[PDB]
């Protein structure tokens, strides 16, 4: 669903 | 009330900043800071990044209309660039 970006 | 912080952060030796990423345009929420990684580039340098900083400009670019995969690929980008750092200001409460 709802994003979360690891970077 | 709230108040806005210039950060400078160079990637470590996997290309990576040590920060989370959520929000954007296509999501319904402002590009918000969700997990800084402990002892990372963004926890280490000076200032530093905290957790819930939203995000107002990458290396000057303003960002309030693009998606989140656009704010992830401008992120990526200041790597390989002019002197490979990421600047960031961020509104901070």
């Amino acid at each position: 669903t709802r994003r979360e970006t690891q970077l | 009330d709230s108040y806005l912080v210039l950060i400078r952060i160079t990637p470590d030796e996997d290309g990576k900043f040590g920060f989370n990423l959520k929000g954007g345009v296509d999501q319904k929420m402002p590009l918000v800071v969700s997990r800084i990684n402990p002892e990372s580039p963004a926890d280490t340098c000076i200032p530093k990044l905290n957790e819930g900083d939203q995000i107002v400009l990458i290396n000057g670019r303003d960002i309030s209309e693009h998606t989140h995969d656009q704010v992830v690929m401008f992120i990526k980008a200041s790597r390989e660039s002019h002197s490979r750092e990421l600047a960031l200001v961020i509104r901070r409460r």
